[PDB]
RNA sequence: AAGCGUGCGUAGGCGGCUUAUUAAGUCGGAUGUGAAAUCCCCGAGCUUAACUUGGGAAUUGCAUUCGAUACUGGUGAGCUAG
RNA sequence: CAUCUGGCCUAAUACUGACGCUGAGGUACGAAAGCAUGGGGAGCAAACAGGAUUAGAUACCCUGGUAGUCCAUGCCGUAAACGAUGUCUACUAGCCGUUGGGGCCGGCUUUAGUGGCGCAGCUAACGCGAUAAGUAGACCGCCUGGGGAGUACGGUCGCAAGACUAAAACUCAAAUGAAUUGACGG
């Protein structure tokens, strides 16, 4: 399961005195093979935070069917102000996408993909966006099983 | 004034998915009817029944439901009365890579993308359905 | 079927406050007031009393919610009547998912009700000793019923879809399954194996605990 | 940042249902055309490479002609949910 | 209160047979203030005068007070003219009020309006939610960083006051929305 760190920030309070300083942090785990979830962490300091948020993102782990090493179609999915596009490419190029997005892809075991945001370029809204858009795509048997047609008789 | 029927229809079927209806019963006509039976035999919905009153006619589609979830996921209007499609031979739309659907009216009647493909044909581009 | 419409469970409540999605399982409105469908709920019933037992063949136990005030003290003898855990004081927010909190709270309660009354627990004042037994028997209220348990359950058994929202809704976060008497003025809405029923009544509660005990007997 | 203060109306755009016909839009085929160079692909000479060069592919545009009629338009005949 | 007059709702029965929707230019109407001619003028009151308050007080407060507010006949053409939400059509959980009708046995149901909640969906959030900011279709208007500037010049209109149409050079790296934690409030 491996690891990967997307962004680490330190947001500030206002009490009577003065500023309370804090950091949140963004990661992203998944093993390679079509298993990815991602969390939030919030701590005093940063390495606290970044474990608070590795814990919370080994919940929240979802399962996602692909077509060996890319995606089954093209995918349009949105959070907030963020739109992500998504297009199976094929073998012999890596994921061409931008930060937030890599993580997403290069966790869950995507290989060929050409991806591109729109809008807000917010990191967690995009790390959203792009989860939410894996979790909701279908493969060529799902299809089948619910038209009551079998694989064959569908392309 | 209602203009455009057919994205009307759509927009029942759509509609009602969404609310859980097990049935959707609209006014009818031979192009409604005919993007019914196509929707019937992909295997989007179940059954389709048309029936005279005096003079008019209703049509009464029996919807789908799979995994707690409905059997439409988008059902989209491609060319509507203020834009016409009209794609070529090469160049018919591939709806989802081919796990979807595109219905095309061409000088053989309605039917599907790949049905079209096969023919060596292709008109104006009703709608998407996935 | 008819021990169905036998113990008061003909009636729901009135017909304005019958949340919409309940309408499957309504019958009509006489003076105005909705009827569950006893072909809804006595053929759905057993298939959920099922469950019961076909889970204690394996021994994995099954906690008891209900705290109503009109199913609590009949909640407090028929759970213990089957050796299984409990609670009927109030639904002690995050108790299922911060168990690894309240876990702590427990062993509290379990060395404070386990050496007073055995330890002979002396050379202490009398005030003190007041005050040690009435905290915990405060403590005992909202843990006593779900002492013994040591684990997460692996099923959960409501009185009112309604009034137990926060368990439900923690059920639904853990994965674990649940099965309640979901009236009509109650949404049917995560509670998996959903049986409806007059959850007001004490009677029909009272039957529906008992077979449920009962279910969980044949062990 | 952005619904005219509100109507009514001209040009225009768009327009219910059934049917017969037409074949303008739409779709298909065939024929002529689309200079060479350039771009791309095989491979040949330069010691290599730039570079030069053989053959292709492409130039999916235009016009002429023969067909197909589901949809849109035209024409005739009907209907009553607007 | 009388006279003249427009639209809406509601029930049957009959009739015509797509006669429709939207609309660039164009026209009609359009609060208050203001203008022109002739009247009227109680109360109110720009301007103005005096009395206070004040460091000052061309203000707030007090006592007065003319245009104006009213009528007849015309002009102006603008407002936070706001639901800050173009018009038309169809569809999509429910519960509680209220106005005008129809039906039925105090209550039920239906139809056109007008309010409060609220599921799904939508939204940056706030919120909207059959009177949509949801799901769709038809046509129109408008937007493209802040200022300069809704201004200059040219034109049209107006008795004028002005309205409408509508730039640029130059300058800056912000200006803006909604929510959050503090602090502060005569
Ligand atoms: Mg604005
Ligand atoms: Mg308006
Ligand atoms: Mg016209
Ligand atoms: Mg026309
Ligand atoms: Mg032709
Ligand atoms: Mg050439
Ligand atoms: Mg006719
Ligand atoms: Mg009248
Ligand atoms: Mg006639
Ligand atoms: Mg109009
Ligand atoms: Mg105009
Ligand atoms: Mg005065
Ligand atoms: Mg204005
Ligand atoms: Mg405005
Ligand atoms: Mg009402
Ligand atoms: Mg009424
Ligand atoms: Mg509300
Ligand atoms: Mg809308
Ligand atoms: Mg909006
Ligand atoms: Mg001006
Ligand atoms: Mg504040």
């Amino acid at each position: 399961l491996v690891e990967k760190l997307v962004a680490v920030d330190r947001v500030a309070k206002v009490v009577k005195g003065g500023r309370i300083f804090s950091f949140t942090a963004l990661t992203v785990v998944g093993d390679g093979n079509g298993r990815v979830g991602f969390g939030r962490g919030k701590a005093r300091e940063v390495p606290a935070a970044i474990s608070k948020a590795l814990e919370a993102a080994r919940r929240n782990m979802i399962t996602v069917d692909l077509a060996g090493t890319t995606l089954q179609h093209p995918v349009n999915a949105r959070h907030g102000a963020s739109r992500v596009y998504m297009q199976p490419a094929s073998e012999g190029t890596g994921v061409i996408a931008g930060g937030a997005m890599r993580a997403v892809l290069e966790a869950a075991g995507v290989h060929n993909v050409l991806a591109k945001c729109y809008g807000s370029t917010n990191a967690a809204n995009v790390v959203n966006a792009t989860f939410k858009g894996l979790r909701d795509m279908t493969s060529p048997e799902k299809v089948a099983a619910k038209r009551g047609k079998s694989v064959e008789e569908i392309q | 004034s209602m203009q455009d029927t057919v994205a009307d229809m759509l927009t029942r079927v759509r509609n009602a998915q969404m609310a859980k209806k097990q049935t959707v019963s609209m006014p009818s006509s031979k192009l409604k009817v005919a993007i019914a039976n196509v929707l019937q035999q992909e295997g989007y919905i179940s059954n389709v029944e048309v029936a005279q009153e005096e003079t008019k006619s209703t049509l009464t589609i029996t919807l789908k439901y799979f995994e707690g979830k409905p059997v439409i996921e988008m059902v989209k209007r491609v060319s509507r009365p203020g834009l016409r499609q009209y794609r070529g031979k090469d160049k018919l739309p591939s709806v989802k890579q081919g796990l979807g659907i595109a219905i095309v009216s061409t000088s053989k009647g309605i039917m599907t993308d790949r049905a079209a493909r096969a023919a060596g044909i292709g008109g104006e581009v009703i709608a998407f359905v996935s | 079927m008819r021990d169905l419409l036998q113990a008061g469970a003909h009636f729901g409540h009135q017909t304005r406050f019958w949340n919409p999605k309940m309408r499957q399982y309504i019958f009509g409105a006489r003076n105005k007031i909705h009827i569950i469908n006893l072909e809804h709920t006595v053929p759905a019933l057993n298939d959920a009393l099922n469950f019961a037992n076909q889970l204690a063949s394996k021994k994995n136990k099954v906690l008891f919610v209900g705290t109503k005030r009109a199913a609590s003290n009949i909640i407090r003898e028929q759970a213990q009547r089957a050796g299984q855990p409990y609670v009927d004081h109030r639904w002690l927010g995050g108790m299922l998912t911060n168990w690894k909190t309240l876990r702590q709270s427990i062993n509290r309660l379990k060395d404070l009700q386990t050496q007073s009354q055995d330890g002979t627990f002396a050379k202490l004042t009398k005030r003190e000793a007041l005050e040690r037994t009435r905290e915990m028997e405060k403590l005992e209220r909202s843990l006593g019923g779900v002492k013994n348990m040591g684990g997460l359950p692996d099923a959960l058994f409501v009185i009112d879809v309604d009034h137990e929202a926060i368990a439900i809704k923690e059920a639904k976060n853990l994965g674990i399954p649940v099965i309640g008497i979901v009236d009509t003025n109650s949404n049917p809405d995560n509670v998996d194996y959903v049986i409806p029923g007059n959850d007001d009544a004490i009677r029909a509660v009272t039957l529906y605990a008992s077979a449920m005990a009962d279910a969980i007997l044949a062990g």
